[PDB]
RNA sequence: UUGACCUCGGAUCAGGUAGGAGGACCCGCUGAACUUAAGCAUAUCAAUAAGCGGAGGAAAAGAAACCAACAGGGAUUGCCCUAGUAACGGCGAGUGAAGCGGCAACAGCUCAAAUUUGAAAGCUGGCUUCGGCCCGCGUUGUAAUUUGGAGAGGAUGCUUU
RNA sequence: AAGCUCCUUCGACGAGUCGAGUAGUUUGGGAAUGCUGCUCAAAAUGGGAGGUAAAUUUCUUCUAAAGCUAAAUACCGGCCA
RNA sequence: GAAUCAUCGAAUCUUUGAACGCACAUUGCGCCCGCCGGUAUUCCGGCGGGCAUGCCUGUUCGAGCGUCAUUU
């Protein structure tokens, strides 16, 4: 709390962090799946369009 | 085969020759200090099966600890106490393991196998870089050695229902009042 | 190469003297289980027999 | 009771005529050494590279 | 050769350093009362410290072994009373 | 009077203890060491079969590599190593066994003379793991085995085997099933009489 | 990485495939 | 049953949609990594142990060695094409063995395998 | 005067006779911190000072601990 | 006389390491009392609060000396349910799980036990023209092979780098 | 170097540790629920845990005393949003 | 190429504090290596590099009738 208030009072810039995630949310590359992937659609819809089975489980 | 023969000796440790050897070595240990350095183990077969390696960075330390009651019994084993004393002695090394080596009417004697995390042979060896990793700092203090697991009851079965996944964590999980959005 | 423990040698003496019941009772008292007592009497008995053959 | 008795060699009195293990001897004990073969090859590589 | 001189020096130094610096009654009670017999007494006497060399060994090492070869056996208040009455002098 | 260092005092006390204590038969037969002539002859044969050192081994490897740039038989050499020698004895590939008398974990050896005896391979106990480590090009070795040698020294190998298996084996075989020690001195005798 | 695991990943690598609908 | 401090040991569920979308993003990330491959490995058909659920069947941990051999898929190559292998399980019945063999054969018939590099 | 100046915490809490500070315990390496005084914890917790280096770490983490210079720099 | 081997020490020798902080979550040690039972002592509070030691971004646990009596399941972990059931209890107050089932996630492995013995094939340091030269560790065992729903060795003929 | 198939050849598997008696602590759990302390102290057609009145301990299922390991999980703390 | 600018990969970083040559309540007192100025090979003052502990590896030195030998 005192640490946050010290950042309030100090004339030091706030170190904003970028939205970096460990795993890419979309495939990338010069392959068929990457070229035909639709970013807005979800995984199930993309696999429906591709014609492949997404989940082998029940 | 020699290690198998040594294992059989350690099995029949109450025999005449082993009793004589433990007598002489007990006298020697009483004469030495409470904590001291061994370059070579007293029981090489036991050290090898516990993981001691003939490498630069592996050391044995022999430690004597007072035995008896603490009628309140000290829940930490003498093995764990010896490992912890070794940790405070050489905080730089990592406690690989420990094994009983001798006992007396006042002191019990243990030998601890320790590994150096800053030596690049240990860094290179991919079977020991796991203890080179920083998660294993003071395993003896966190009860992560064999004595720690035995005292924490980290075993499978209905006999270990309360401790297989952590005593305090199990208590907290059973005593949390979970309330969902749609009750 | 190693030899015998004090209790093992005691049971050996009992078996050589012929007090099989006394040896069995002493072995049970030292070990804690009837099966272990019987087994230990067995190894000690074959040790006695082998020593007799060797002599 | 004699405290410290002479040991009777009940088991070792019989000399055993035959080796313990029946595992067949591998070929490496009758063929020359591939370890030195690979070492010689590496040395030849080094000599060729100078 | 025989080590007699070196043993003499060690014993003299040990003597100079020394200069510079209920269980039995419980067993007697157990034998008297109909609890433990002769065979039980020898059975309990076969301890881990049985056949302890005591005549040919140096005095200092024998004293150390005597200090550290004491087994803890249960005691009784009756034995404590008996030993107190025995030790009570005129 | 004068005060001795702790480790020196402890070390002399340890030798006094070893010479005073009643010794079990294994450590007793360890105490019983062979004679100078047998040791010297065995060392002569072992030196004629000492293992190749690293310098000349790399030299011969380079020899072979250059030969490849611009035909042998099995090497016969003395075998060293506790596990290797005990396995060799178990497989009865050993012709003679030499054992260091001063292995400071003594359990590493306690069973070795007995297993040699039962197997049948002749064995002897020599003074100096240092000499074992100098026979090999190391600092110390626990056991040394001779399995097979070349043609020229079949005769002297057999003669050394017979010499040891008679003149050390029977000599320390008549008396090896007892307990050693009993070297009490004058002060020890007086102390025991007073006790 | 260990030699055994290196050989295993060399000779039996993760394959890239698809399951038809 | 409020003898203890449920005040200090009450934990709520206001993050349910957040965890749901996080799980969806995690499986989407796995799909992006294994872009042509299915997200989950194939699993065998096993039977519920207890008497109350005998007539019902579910998914197991991994396929049996005998089932893999009968289906003609090598043990070392099955995990690389996405078949869970369980060394602990045993068949003990021709019915279950045949069912898992048929499942593996269907997987083979529906699978397309790419030629290494 | 019972208490004097303390080297570590800078307050007049160093007991003269015992030579031990009542606030931080100067002879002891560890600084005194008791969980039953949350007000003391918030008084002597991090953030009440100047943060010579802990205020410079986060920018380095954001930039990825890069070492070197931008290309074409005098 | 000399030189080893072993052990024990010194050096303001060379290279590193341990403190402390933080402690919301985590792993251990140690551990109360108020209260309830309309009095109170077992019990409860509570294997909690305070105190002590030790890490990380998660920790811990983890690939059965398991569950089970099955037509079997098959590392660990978290939710729902099992369930206020079983079981225990001044059988008062009360305490109180677990298997199974539906899910989320799913990944398996390294050793000791063997003789490379037709060749310590392994590794530390300093010296570098940075390519390869020594020193030391080590046979009281460092590489390769192997870890029990396995494996080794030969023969054998396919297929992979 | 590696995976396999076959076999008139082999197949080592963790000890003051299990276990017995006993004091303390702990749990819903004297088949001691688990652990610790003391005394004694193991086995190799072995050991552990279960099933069962079914007629004798038949049957079932696993290998303890060495070790590593991401993910689903918690988060009044740190950098932010 | 301004800015009480933003970014920030490069520097400076006084005394204390886990606090580390000894002392600490003195800007005090020490020892080794080098330099500087003021009569200066000697005197004085200042400055730079340094000097905590336990442990690991390596190097060097030392001790031990512990111990091996060594006439071919
Ligand atoms: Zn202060």
């Amino acid at each position: 709390r005192e640490l946050q208030k010290r950042k309030r009072r100090s004339s030091r810039p706030t170190i904003r962090m970028p939205n970096r995630r460990k795993k890419a949310l979309n495939p990338a590359g010069n392959n068929i799946i990457a070229k035909s992937w639709n970013k807005k659609e979800t995984l199930s819809q993309n696999y429906t369009r591709f014609g492949l089975v997404a989940k082998l489980g029940k | 085969g020699a290690l198998k023969y040594l294992e059989e000796l350690s099995k029949k440790k109450q025999s005449d020759v082993v009793r004589f050897l433990l007598r002489v070595r007990c006298w020697e240990y009483r004469q030495l200090n409470v904590i001291h350095r061994a370059s070579r183990p007293s029981r090489p077969d036991k050290a090898r099966r516990l993981g001691y390696k003939a490498k630069q960075g592996y050391v044995i330390y022999r430690v004597r600890v007072r035995r008896g009651g603490r009628q309140l019994k000290y829940q930490r084993s003498l093995r764990a106490t010896a490992e912890e004393r070794v940790g405070r002695r050489c905080s730089n090394l990592r406690v690989l393991n420990s094994y009983w080596v001798n006992q007396d009417s006042t002191y019990k004697y243990y030998e601890v196998i320790l590994v150096d995390p800053n030596h690049k042979a240990i860094r290179r060896d991919p079977r020991i870089n796991w203890i080179c990793n920083p998660v294993h700092k003071h395993r003896e203090c966190r009860g992560l050695t064999s004595t720690g697991k035995k005292s924490r009851g980290l075993n499978k079965g209905h006999r270990f229902n309360k401790t297989r996944a952590g005593r305090r964590k199990t208590w907290k999980r059973h005593n949390t009042l979970s309330l969902w959005r749609y009750r | 190469v190693a030899g015998l423990a004090p209790y093992e040698r005691r049971v050996i003496e009992l078996l050589r003297n012929g007090k099989d019941k006394r040896a069995r009772k002493f072995s049970k008292k030292k070990l804690g289980t009837f099966g272990r007592a019987k087994r230990k009497c067995e190894e000690l008995q074959r040790i006695i027999a082998e020593s007799r053959r060797a002599h | 009771e004699d405290p410290y008795p002479d040991t009777v060699e009940w088991f070792t009195s019989v000399e055993e005529k035959m080796p313990l293990s029946a595992a067949p001897e591998p070929k490496r004990r009758f063929i020359p050494s591939k370890n030195e073969a690979k070492q010689i090859m590496k040395l030849v590589r080094a000599i060729r590279e100078g | 050769e025989d080590g007699d001189q070196l043993e003499r020096e060690l014993d003299a130094m040990y003597e100079h350093y020394k200069e510079r610096k209920a269980e039995a009654m419980t067993l007697a009670h157990q034998l008297a009362t109909g609890e433990k017999t002769k065979a039980d007494l020898i059975d309990e006497g076969y301890n881990k410290y049985a056949f302890k060399q005591k005549e040919g060994l140096p005095d200092w090492f024998l004293e150390d072994e005597a200090k550290h070869d004491k087994p803890i056996k249960p005691i009784t208040k009756e034995a404590a009373q008996a030993i107190k009455e025995k030790l009570r002098a005129l | 009077m004068v005060k001795w260092p702790e480790y020196i005092r402890l070390q002399r006390q340890k030798k006094i203890l070893r010479m005073r204590l009643k010794v079990p038969p294994a450590i007793a037969q360890f105490q019983y060491t062979l004679d100078k002539n047998l040791a010297a002859q065995a060392f002569k044969l072992l030196n004629k079969y000492r293992p190749e050192t690293k310098q000349e081994k790399k030299e011969r490897l380079l020899r072979e590599a250059t030969a490849i740039k611009e035909v042998s038989k099995k090497p016969y050499t003395v075998k060293y190593g506790l596990n290797h020698v005990v396995g060799l004895i178990e497989n009865k590939k050993a012709s003679l066994v030499l054992i260091a008398n001063d292995v400071d974990p003594i359990e590493l050896v306690v069973f070795l003379p007995a297993l040699c005896r039962k197997m049948g391979i002749p064995y002897a106990i020599i003074k100096g793991k240092a000499r074992l480590g100098t026979l090999v090009h190391k600092k110390t070795a626990a056991v040394v085995a001779i399995t097979e040698v070349r043609s020229e020294d079949k005769n002297e190998l057999a003669k050394l085997i017979s010499a040891v298996k008679e003149g050390y084996l029977e000599k320390v075989e008549d008396t090896r099933k007892r307990w050693g020690g009993g070297i009490m001195g004058f002060k020890a005798q007086k102390r025991e009489e007073k006790r | 990485v260990l030699e055994k695991t290196k050989k295993r990943l060399t000779h039996f690598p993760q394959r890239k495939y698809a399951v038809k609908a | 049953h409020f003898r203890k401090h449920w005040q200090r040991r009450v934990r709520c569920h206001f993050d349910q949609p957040g965890k749901k979308v996080t799980r969806r993003l995690a499986r989407r990330a796995k799909a992006a990594a294994l872009a042509p491959r299915p997200v989950d490995k194939l699993r065998p058909i096993v039977r519920c142990p207890t008497v109350k659920y005998n007539r019902r069947t579910r998914l197991g941990r991994g396929f049996t060695l005998e089932e893999l051999k009968a289906a003609g898929i090598p043990r070392l190559l099955a995990p690389t094409i996405g078949i869970a292998v369980d060394h602990r399980r045993k068949n003990l019945s021709e019915e279950s063995l045949a069912a898992n063999v048929q499942r593996l054969k269907d997987y083979k018939a529906r699978l397309i395998l790419f030629p290494r590099k | 005067k019972t208490h004097g100046l303390c080297r570590r915490c800078g307050r007049r809490s160093l007991h003269n006779q015992k030579k031990v500070c009542a606030s931080c315990g100067y002879p002891a390496a560890k600084t005194r911190k008791y969980n039953w005084s949350e007000k003391a914890k918030r008084r002597k917790v991090t953030g009440t000072g100047r943060m010579r280096y802990l205020s410079t770490v986060p920018r380095r983490f954001k930039n990825g601990f890069r070492t070197g210079v931008p290309k074409g720099a005098r």
